[PDB]
């Protein structure tokens, strides 16, 4: 994978443990862009999140963490 | 030597596929049934966006 596979990453990054994908949503809202689809509901607790508008410089800085996280 | 009126453009199309986007739902791990540990308390109702009907328009 040169590329990142947008599905490895959403199904990899919400099958995390609470460190790992609480590491997630703080990497994707720190860096929030004009283009990702974020929707934080803070009363069931999740982040909605739309990945494949996020930007080259996050999906693969995600897909690197979350695969290290998996595999 | 000259150049001359070299490189025409080329006049292309569009192509209307935004395709449905994958979106993920990543649930953080709230007050759940969990080791010992204490929650949150709501502050108040504050009602912030509170709508209101009219004024003068008889």
């Amino acid at each position: 994978k040169g590329s990142v596979d947008l599905e490895k990453l959403a199904f990899g990054l919400t099958k995390l443990n609470e460190d790992d994908l609480v590491g997630v949503v703080q990497m994707v809202t720190d860096n929030k862009t004009p283009e990702m689809n974020v929707t934080n509901n803070v009363e069931e607790g999740e982040f909605i999140i739309d990945l494949y508008s996020l930007p080259e410089g996050l999906l693969k800085s995600l897909w690197d963490y979350v695969k290290k996280n998996t595999e | 030597e000259v150049k001359s009126s070299s490189v025409e453009i080329i006049n292309g199309s569009e192509s209307k596929k935004k395709k449905p986007k994958l979106t993920v739902k990543i649930k953080l791990n709230k007050t759940t049934v969990l080791e010992n540990n204490d929650g949150k308390r709501a502050e108040e109702k504050p009602e912030s966006k509170s709508p209101a009907k009219k004024t003068a328009a008889k």
